[PDB]
C-alpha cells in the first residue's frame, strides 16, 4: 500500500509510493530545487554586478 | 540523456550529455550552442556551483535535470 494513503499499492522501487504519488513527489522535489537554484543564480548575478562595478 | 540549462533571462538550453561527462565538457557543449566561452560560465545545480573536473553524476544530475547558468561579466 502506497505510503501516501491513496489506496493503491506502493512500488518498493518508488520508495513505497504508487506510480501517481511517486510522479507528484518527483515533480514537486524538482520544482523546489529549480526555484532555489534560480534564487542562488540571482545572488551570483548580483555578486558579478558588484565586482564588475568595482572596476 | 537530455538535460536543460536555464539562464536568468528565462532562456533554456537543451544539451545531450552522459552522466560521466565532466563539467568542463558540458561548458564546451554550451559554448558550441550559445557561443559563451567556458571561462565565462558558472553552472549551478542543487545549491552548488559546478566544478570543472567533476562529472554530472557527482552532482546527481539525471535525465531531464535542470541546471542554471550565470555569466561572468
Ligand atoms: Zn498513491
Amino acid at each position: 500500500l502506497c505510503k501516501k494513503g491513496c489506496g493503491y499499492y506502493g512500488n518498493p522501487a518508488w520508495q513505497g509510493f504508487c506510480s501517481k504519488c511517486w510522479r507528484e513527489e518527483y515533480h514537486k522535489a524538482r520544482q523546489k530545487q529549480i526555484q532555489e537554484d534560480w534564487e542562488l543564480a540571482e545572488r551570483l548575478q548580483r555578486e558579478e554586478e558588484e565586482a564588475f562595478a568595482s572596476s | 540523456m537530455q538535460i536543460f540549462v536555464k539562464t536568468l533571462t528565462g532562456k533554456t538550453i537543451t544539451l545531450e550529455v552522459e552522466p560521466s561527462d565532466t563539467i568542463e565538457n558540458v561548458k564546451a557543449k554550451i559554448q558550441d550552442k550559445e557561443g559563451i566561452p567556458p571561462d565565462q560560465q558558472r553552472l549551478i545545480f542543487a545549491g552548488k556551483q559546478l566544478e570543472d573536473g567533476r562529472t554530472l553524476s557527482d552532482y546527481n544530475i539525471q535525465k531531464e535535470s535542470t541546471l542554471h547558468l550565470v555569466l561572468r561579466l
